[PDB]
């Protein structure tokens, strides 16, 4: 149980807590604070994680292999 | 620093700094400690017992550990600094396994096991040296003695010291004595004469007169003992009512000596010849013993006055009257004889056989301040060499012994317990390492060279303590008793686990 | 160092001294050969002192091994104008460095 | 610290690379650029890739290179045993050790560990590997196991490693691996899969109205493919003329009727020709008896001139049909069959000279599995090659870095110089590959490192118990196992060497005093 | 605090004492002034007198002047003579631990020094004629080494009277005395 | 918050308790207000040094406290056991669910613990003779506060215990003391009948038939209250006078205070020794250097009590015994008192070791061994321990978990998890990792063998049988056990709030 793992699973949860509301057909909505200034709504996961900023590499994997899922199915 | 690993790391560390204040201290030659604490005063010793009990152990590890080391009571070898340093070097072999993540019980079942399995090696190799038929033993005894001080400077006088401590061998027969091993330092002269004396010898006289007016032969003496004070009367007292009596000034004072009087009639006619006391003696009261064939030996320390009292089988008396009984022995003979530069007393024999000492002269201060220490060791050695059945080559080679078996039957056991009882092993390596540093050359060269002669060949090999290079400990008849050497080892060993078995220390303020 | 100790202990003037120290500085060279080596320094160059001063006037530490062999056969040997050369340029280097009191700019 | 500064920078590379030395162990993301994110769990690739920032790490990584130039891929060994000599060569030094004393130490303790694997620790191939290749097989398997499968594939492997042996120069007969016609097939019983002599092609099936339903005596090849249209080499439209244009192609067909007798005058009855040729243009050597298999690629045409010799450009130059064919590029053989085995027609070559191949059908329900088998079978020849390789191996699993840890423990009391320490010190650093593949393993270090050490002390003391030599942790389990009667096997030239290198570099950082 | 260190402290703190005893030893020594915290001034040369009341800046330094007051009798004068070459013996083994040299192999090798010191010592001077009777070159001894040093005026007296007050007191320990039976009364005023 | 500060508390507290569960404990360093500094393994003394400052600790450990005053095993698996409920219980919290619901899932389940653990038990105690059976018996509890050597304590404790058991029905608590006078070797310990001490004055023994004793903290007088003689120190010569008078009285007291219960006089403060050899002569022992405990027992189990100033005696404090005499138990003398049921019921063993603190740990685990032969006494059945009757239960109550419904089932499972968390404190001390042991042990636990648990012997984790192994523990002693650490357990987790008043 060394640090890296302990880094990757709060990326990994991070994530996912802000993905969790975007699941159900009771979706919560999202906001997306552009630092231009602008918002951009969303209510599915995919358009949130295509441009969500993952600073910590551990979710930039993630954000990685969530690409791989998704240009497959 | 809580609980578990790091709690342990830091009772370990505590362990370590108590063991630098020791570890220079072991071996013979020991590179000796300063000790400033208690009053504010200068103390200097090479005994790792002494040290450890001046110094003050605060910390809880230290605490038990010095606890159990002195428990040992190291009377007979300089056993205190080596279970001490056996407990630490354990320790620190063990600090990074224990950092690592390794559970303090499989550890404790490791030392338990090695130090089993040690001391029954011990018990297998140790020699059982010493055929009790033939009487001329002295013939090895005296070389033991002569080696145990052999770095010192011996022409002949080895054989004078070595008739002393053997025929002390067979004055100290009886049981374990302690008084036995004092000698008595002596100024001035040279160390030819040297020569064995009954009972007790006593420090410098003062000036007092009849040193020989009164003869030095004293036949069976009656021992008298004192603990209160016969002064002079210098000091003025009052009387003044009229000047009709001017003798009534002084009068005060005659009737306390005349009562002072009475009790010296008291002694006289009581039988007692010499009298001892803690404390100094009026001039008049000197002369008064020297004209009525009694003799006064005060003001001496109150270790003599113990070893004169128990030599007599008596005891103190804490007052100066009251002395008519046989609260004191009878001695054969008292001497008095000028010998070098200063008048000294003795009581060859006493009543009881318990109680002997011996005369060193030599007119310097070097050798026998050293002889203070060492021949205190050396004499030790020979006790050890009667009065111990089985003994076991000395100076780490039984160390190197079981840094050979301990780690190739370590390399023998399955389970992870054998990495701990490697660690054991090479934790036994301390004492040769540590006396080796303490005698200067490097100790790395040494050890080296005490691995590469185990393994192969003969066992007895160790550091040569007079030289650099190694040698068989043993057949220089530098040993160590097997029974107090299990019982040092086992203690060290009871210390680690000790140490390593405990969680945090709480206190509730 | 042996003979010029001896040499310095002959000497007169504060040179007796000075040259004196001269051995005790020239003494480092075999010291780091052994610090270099396995042996420890001190040990190595006192016993190095001893046997010069014992007859066998060449004994040192060699390649082959570590420890002080340098009799015959296994012995490192050059030709003395190397240390010499050395010798005469590190004394003129040292000459001219002490003869320094102060390095000033144009 | 100016030479803790290099032991700690090498001590930090082998902590990095330490946690995927063996075949289970975790996968290393390494980032040389932002956004360039890699996850390779073989050591060699991160230390190609690891981007070192001190100059002893430098030269470490760099002697890793340059072993891993030199033979096998022992890199990761190489790392892990010499930093483990390195922090241990610090805790020397810090026991007032001196450095070259070390050195020498380390130097004389490589050598008598040569020796000493070299003289009683090697077993040899040709006393090895009768039946043990295929327990070598299963642990190979033990990896990607996908049900009570893997003993009828150890003898499939171990059966054609037997008929695939490149019998070659130098008295080394290894293979190459991707020479076996490996073939994936569905709609089959997957837990059988027959092993025929002879290499196989993406045999045509569906389309063949060519009359290859009877066995021949030889093959032929050809990389040509005659056309009617300009999709390969030789034909051309610019000429300028109408019937040219078209009658090339006949011109053609008709002189490959001199190709086809000089063929049946070698002793072929089959042509095969790559993609790209007419079926019509099949039809003319079907008329004549000398017919023409399609559809054979590149592979198909690589693996047929490397097996059979069948090297179509030895004579024949341009793609006209009027050039010299001989048995330079005929396929040498003794007879060719084309039974429909299995739904499928394969096409057989028995007994292919000068180089006896052989054709796996890999019988699987699907892709994705049949994908994994061919990966993990792949995987078993190439073990099974490189213990074939130095026609003399040492048991894997870390056997002989725990028994040489035991002889070196015992052989630095053999001498009283100062290096033997050293000695001692380096036969409990070796032991830390046993302890990295332990580490890699659920399976805590300390305890199969304690027994590993044990049973090769056994082995040491007690001389009846001389099998005993090569226990060695499972690489795939938590477990000291048997490594000759099973297990793993590694070359002894590629880990000699890594010991060797290790030792070297373990010398050349460790003279490092300071950087000025 | 610990090691060799702590004992180059000491070194230091041997070198405060060894420093200030160096310019007042021999005849042109510089003498002290000691103070009490009376105030009480009192200039000296006597090395033995100044080590009296020096008081401890460090505690091995007062180790090492009670051990230099413990032989004053025999030692005589040069006790600041011990104490100036004990320091010097102490600077040079600073060099000697730079060295690396473990403490205890210098001090042995300091005995063995003192050893071959005293075999060559006692092979260094001749001996003077005989004492208890003529007295004469005793005589032209006790001038030429004790009026040099701080006394108005070197003359035949004071040295005459001590050596004919040893000498009714020197033969009977077998050519001995002790000074319990010799003390000095000054008394100003004369 | 204040919830998850309480049971934060209380983890840590557990936590630093757990170390010396089980038989191979670690120890740890306790430092009194008396500052003397020594190891044990003890729940309960290192629970009675660690000043608990926080509410919910010092609730949990009178808790345990009461659980040792009704029983004597189980103190530190209280503590181990209601940090093992708060931890899953502050899971639980993490989870959502509300305090209500798992307190109430805790009582449920330490219901249905209740109900099932007696059919949980295996064997039962046999009749209380035949020292070995007893001493089999015991084994569980010896082992639990020392190890390395075990079976000379269960022996001893066995035959002290016996020897002084009545054929009725009952025994006392506060039947076997213990004498610690200090020598070499453990295994020279023995069991006398009656009380014994470890050293007192030189007396020649003449009280041993019909001996009575008095016990005087004050001058040493004893006179009669017919009569009127006492002793002031305030010159020699009259208090030589004196000692003959209150040896006078002494002998009256044996002549007549006899009668009412007054022959040997117990002395709080020491006399001259002259006065020692007057007793001598007059035949009339004395003891000494007996702290203010000592002679409480002394006089409480003859019925006597001690004089705190000069009083004349009178029957209201009169003590009575069988006999008076001595031994050289260890090569050192012992005073003994003799009874012959006629108050008795008292059995005393003397303490042999090298050291005050194997003293202590020698008598805690004397404490144990005979808190469980009480416990045994009036419990026969008995349960088998070492982790296995834990897991029994844990597995049980899992099985009542997934049978219940709804909610309250994650205190059921977590409870069965508190259970589970025994076996991991046995692993951690054992130096086991406690995950692989406690799954190999549920392994073959689920088969039906119920009888297993975690074998320290073994170095690697593994598991044996503890019928035949010997490991087992009371049954009335884990009920107590589990019952009120379940209601610490509840009780501390129903305070959401920690607030002072004045
Ligand atoms: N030989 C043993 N093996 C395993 N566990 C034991 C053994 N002996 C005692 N125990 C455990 O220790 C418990 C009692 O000891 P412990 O709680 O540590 O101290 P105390 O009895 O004072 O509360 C028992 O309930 C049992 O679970």
């Amino acid at each position: 149980g060394r640090k890296v793992q302990s880094g990757n699973i709060n990326a990994a949860k991070t994530i996912a807590d802000i993905i969790r509301t975007c699941l159900g057909p009771k979706s919560m909505m999202k906001m997306l604070l552009d630092p231009m200034g602008g918002i951009v709504m969303t209510n599915d996961g995919n358009a949130i994680l295509r441009e969500i900023q993952v600073q910590h590499p551990a979710a930039k994997s993630m954000i990685e292999i969530s690409r791989t899922q998704d240009e497959e199915v | 620093s809580s609980q578990g690993i790091p709690q342990l790391v830091s009772n370990i560390s505590a362990c370590q700094v108590i063991a630098e204040a020791v570890r220079t201290t072991l071996g013979p030659r020991g590179m000796d400690k300063l000790i400033v604490d208690g009053r504010g005063k200068a103390t200097i010793s090479n005994d790792g017992a002494t040290i450890l009990k001046l110094l003050d152990v605060v910390h809880p590890a230290a605490k038990t550990l010095v606890d159990i080391a002195k428990s040992q009571d190291a009377e007979v070898g300089d056993g205190t600094t080596s279970v001490t340093l056996l407990a630490a070097e354990f320790l620190k072999q063990v600090k990074p396994y224990v950092e690592e993540g390794l559970h303090p019980q499989i550890i404790i079942r490791a030392f338990r096991t090695a130090t089993q399995l040690a001391v029954n090696k011990i018990k297998e190799i140790a020699v059982t040296v010493k055929k009790a038929d033939k009487v001329e033993q002295r013939k090895l005894l005296e070389k033991c003695a002569m080696t145990a001080l052999s770095s010192k400077l011996i022409s002949q006088q080895k054989a004078f010291f070595a008739k002393m401590v053997v025929d002390a061998v067979m004055m100290l027969d009886d049981l374990l004595q302690l008084k036995m091993i004092g000698i008595k330092k002596v100024q001035g002269g040279a160390l030819e004469d040297s020569q064995l004396v009954a009972g007790v010898a006593f420090k410098k006289t003062f000036s007092y007169a009849g040193f020989e007016m009164q003869p030095k032969k004293y036949h069976n003496p009656k021992i008298a003992l004192l603990n209160v004070e016969l002064e002079l009367k210098a000091e003025k007292d009052n009387a003044e009512i009229r000047v009709h009596t001017v003798e009534d000034y002084q009068a005060i004072v005659d009737a306390e000596w005349n009562i002072l009087y009475d009790k010296l009639e008291k002694i006289h006619h009581s039988g007692a010849k010499v009298v001892l006391s803690k404390l100094p003696i009026g001039d008049v009261a000197t002369q008064y013993f020297a004209d009525r064939d009694m003799f006064c030996a005060g003001r001496v320390p109150e270790e003599d006055l113990k070893r004169t009292m128990m030599a007599c089988g008596g005891s103190i008396q804490t007052s100066v009257n009251a002395l008519s009984a046989d609260v004191l022995g009878r001695c054969q003979v008292f001497e008095e004889t000028q010998i070098g530069g200063e008048r000294y007393n003795f009581f060859t024999g006493c009543p009881k056989a318990k109680t002997c000492t011996f005369i060193l002269r030599g007119g310097a201060e070097q050798f026998m301040e050293e002889t203070e220490r060492s021949l205190h060791d050396a004499i030790m050695i020979v006790r050890r060499a009667i009065k111990n059945d089985s003994v076991v080559a000395g100076g780490g080679a039984i160390e190197m012994e079981l840094s050979k078996y301990l780690r190739d039957y370590s390399r023998t056991i399955p389970g992870k317990q054998q990495l701990l009882i490697g660690a054991y092993a090479k934790a036994l390596e301390i004492i040769p390492r540590q006396l080796c540093d303490n005698a200067g050359f490097d100790a790395t060269n040494i050890l080296n060279k005490l691995r590469a002669r185990h393994a192969q060949g003969g066992t007895w090999y160790g550091v040569d303590i007079n030289n650099e290079d190694i040698a068989d400990n043993f057949e220089a008849f530098v040993w160590e008793p097997a029974m107090v050497r299990i019982n040092a080892l086992t203690a060290a060993s009871e210390a680690a686990c000790l140490i390593v078995s405990v969680d945090e220390t709480i206190k509730n303020p | 160092a042996l003979r010029l100790t001896e040499y310095s202990r002959t000497l007169s003037g504060m040179e007796s001294y000075c040259v004196r120290a001269f051995a005790d500085a020239m003494e480092v060279i075999p010291s780091t050969l052994a610090e270099n080596a396995g042996l420890n320094p001190i040990s190595t160059v006192t016993e190095l002192r001893n046997r010069h001063a014992q007859g066998e006037k060449t004994a040192g530490i060699n390649v082959r091994k570590g420890g002080i062999s340098n009799i015959l056969e296994e012995l490192v040997v050059q030709p003395l104008l190397v240390s010499v050369s050395a010798l005469t340029l590190a004394t003129e280097t040292v000459r001219s460095i002490l003869k320094i009191d102060d390095v000033v700019n144009t | 610290t100016i030479r803790s500064q290099n032991v700690m920078a090498a001590a930090s590379i082998a902590n990095i690379v330490k946690s995927s030395l063996g075949p289970v162990g975790l996968d290393k993301m390494l980032v040389d650029d932002i956004g360039d994110v890699t996850i390779t769990n073989d050591g060699a690739t991160i230390l190609k890739l690891l981007e070192v920032e001190h100059p002893a790490a430098k030269v470490l990584c760099e002697l890793a290179d340059l072993q891993d130039k030199e033979v096998g891929d022992g890199t990761t060994s190489v790392v892990i045993i010499a930093a483990e000599l390195l922090k241990n060569a610090d805790e020397l030094v810090k026991q007032k050790i001196h450095p070259t004393s070390v050195i020498s130490g380390y130097r004389l303790a490589c050598k008598e560990a040569v020796r000493y694997i070299n003289e009683n620790l090697i077993v040899n191939t040709d006393e090895l590997g009768r039946d043990c290749l295929i327990n070598a097989a299963k642990t190979s398997m033990s990896s990607k196991i996908i049900g009570i499968n893997g003993d009828f594939f150890a003898n499939m492997v171990v059966d054609a490693v037997l008929a695939i042996k490149y019998t070659d120069i130098r008295g080394q007969p290894r293979y190459p691996v991707n020479s076996v016609n490996i073939l994936k097939a569905h709609g089959r019983s997957q837990m059988e899969s027959m092993l025929i002599s002879g290499y196989a092609l993406n045999c045509v099936v569906g389309s063949q109205g060519m009359p290859k339903r009877i066995v021949n005596a030889k093959i032929a090849c050809l990389d040509f493919s005659l056309q009617k249209t300009k999709m390969k080499l030789g034909v051309q439209v610019v000429i300028t003329d109408p019937e040219k244009l078209d009658q090339i192609r006949q011109r053609e067909s008709d002189i490959t009727k001199e190709r086809i007798q000089k063929i049946l005058a070698t002793g072929a009855n089959v042509i095969l020709t790559t993609g790209g040729i007419d079926d019509m243009c099949l039809k003319y050597f079907v008329e004549a008896g000398a017919m023409a298999v399609r559809r054979v690629l590149k592979r198909d045409l690589k693996r047929i001139a490397k097996a059979s010799g069948a090297t179509i450009l030895s004579t024949l130059a341009n793609l006209e049909g009027e050039e010299t064919f001989e048995a330079a590029m005929l396929g040498q053989a003794e007879e060719v069959v084309q039974e429909r085995i299995c739904d499928d027609e394969l096409i057989l070559i028995k007994n292919t000279k000068a180089r006896t191949s052989a054709s796996i059908i890999l019988r699987g329900a699907n892709d994705f599995m049949c994908d994994e088998m061919e990966r993990s079978l792949h995987d078993a020849l190439c073990v099974v090659k490189r213990v074939l390789e130095s026609k003399s191996v040492v048991p894997g699993g870390g056997a002989v870095e725990a028994a040489l840890s035991i002889y070196l423990e015992n052989y630095a009391t053999s001498m009283g110089s100062r290096e033997q320490l050293a000695i001692a010190e380096f036969a409990r650093s070796l032991l830390v590959i046993p302890n990295t593949l332990a580490v890699n393993a659920a399976q805590d270090s300390t305890d199969l490192v304690a027994k590993l050490r044990a049973f090769h002390n056994e082995a040491q003391v007690n001389p009846e118990r001389k099998n005993l030599k090569w226990i060695g942790l499972d690489l795939s389990n938590g477990k000291p196992r048997d490594n000759k009667q099973a297990g793993v096997f590694e070359p002894t030239i590629v880990k000699v060497k890594s010991l060797k290198f290790a030792t070297e570099a373990a010398i050349t950082i460790l003279r490092i005093d300071d950087l000025i | 605090l610990m090691g060799l260190e702590a004992l180059k402290s000491h070194i230091m703190a041997a070198k405060a004492v060894a420093n200030t005893m160096r310019t007042s030893l021999g005849p042109n020594g510089l003498d002290k002034m000691m103070v009490d915290k009376d105030g009480d001034v009192t200039v000296t040369n006597d090395g033995a007198t100044i080590l009296s009341m020096m008081d401890v800046d460090h505690q091995i330094a007062k180790l090492m002047v009670e051990l230099s007051k413990s032989q004053d009798d025999e030692i005589g004068d040069g006790t600041t003579g011990v104490v100036v070459l004990a320091g010097a013996l102490l600077e040079e083994a600073e060099q000697l631990l730079d060295r690396g040299i473990h403490p205890i192999r210098i001090a042995d090798g300091y005995e063995q020094a003192a050893r071959v010191a005293i075999e060559h010592l006692d092979k260094i001077s001749d001996s003077v004629l005989v004492d208890i009777k003529d007295t004469e070159p005793l005589i032209q001894t006790a001038k030429t080494t004790l009026g040099s040093k701080v006394v108005n005026s070197c003359h035949r007296q004071m040295a005459e009277i001590a050596v004919n007050a040893v000498l009714t007191v020197a033969d009977m320990e077998r050519r001995d005395v002790d000074f319990e039976l010799i003390k000095v009364e000054g008394k100003v005023g004369g | 918050e204040a919830v998850y500060r309480n049971i934060q508390a209380c983890k840590e507290l557990a936590q630093t308790t757990r170390t010396a569960y089980g038989p191979n404990g670690m120890n740890k360093m306790v430092i009194n207000h008396l500052e003397k500094l020594f190891v044990t393994n003890d729940a309960a003394t290192i629970l009675r040094e660690l000043e608990v400052q926080h509410p919910a600790a010092k609730m949990i450990v009178m808790a345990s406290h009461m659980q040792e005053q009704e029983v004597g095993d189980g103190t530190n698996f209280v503590l181990v056991f209601a940090g093992a409920l708060l931890e899953l219980a502050e899971e639980l919290l993490r989870i959502g669910l509300s305090v209500s619901e798992v307190i109430e899932g805790y009582e449920i389940a330490c219901r249905k613990a209740h109900e099932i653990l007696p059919n949980l038990v295996c064997c039962s105690a046999k009749n209380l003779r035949d020292i070995d059976e007893v001493s089999s018996l015991l084994r569980t509890s010896i082992m639990s506060k020392q190890y390395g050597n075990e079976v000379f304590l269960a022996k001893l404790i066995a035959q002290a215990c016996v020897s002084i058991f009545p054929d009725s029905g009952h025994f006392n608590v506060d039947n076997i003391r213990v004498c610690k006078i200090l020598g070499s070797g453990i295994s020279s310990s023995s069991v006398l009948h009656g009380m014994v001490f470890k050293k007192e004055t030189e007396g020649d023994v003449t009280s041993v038939k019909d001996a009575k004793i008095a016990v005087y903290s004050c001058p040493f007088d004893g006179m009669i209250t017919e009569t009127k003689g006492t002793v002031l120190i305030k010159t020699a010569e009259e208090l030589m006078n004196f000692s003959k008078g209150e040896e006078n009285l002494m002998d009256a007291q044996v002549k007549a205070i006899a009668d009412t219960g007054a022959n040997v006089v117990v002395t709080g403060g020491k006399v001259a020794d002259m006065a020692l050899h007057y007793a001598n002569k007059y035949n009339i022992m004395l003891v000494r250097l007996n702290s203010k405990w000592d002679l409480r027992r002394l006089c409480k189990t003859v019925g006597a009590t001690a004089l705190p100033r000069l009083t004349p005696p009178v029957l209201e404090e009169m003590g009575h015994c069988d006999s008076v005499y001595l031994s050289e138990v260890g090569d050192t003398q012992v005073v003994v008192f003799k009874h012959e049921k006629e108050d008795g019921a008292i059995s005393t063993i003397v303490l042999r070791g090298s050291t005050d603190n194997l003293m202590d740990d020698i008598e805690r685990a004397v404490d144990d061994g005979v808190n469980t032969f009480k416990v045994l006494t009036r419990d026969k059945r008995l349960v088998p321990g070492g982790g296995a009757t834990e897991i029994e239960l844990a597995k049980q109550i899992t099985s009542y978990g997934e049978t219940c419904p709804g909610l309250e089932q994650y205190a059921i499972k977590k409870f069965a998890e508190a259970f589970e968390a025994i076996p991991r404190a046995l692993a951690e001390n054992s130096g086991v990792k406690a995950n692989e042991v406690i799954s190999k042990l549920y392994a073959v636990h689920q088969e039906g063998n119920k009888n297993v648990g975690l074998d320290i012997e073994a170095e690697v984790p593994a598991v044996k049988d503890m019928l035949e192994a010997g490991i087992l523990d009371t049954y009335l002693g884990k009920y107590w056990a589990i019952k009120l650490a379940t209601n610490a357990a509840v009780t501390v987790l129903r305070v959401d709030q920690i607030i002072m008043a004045k």
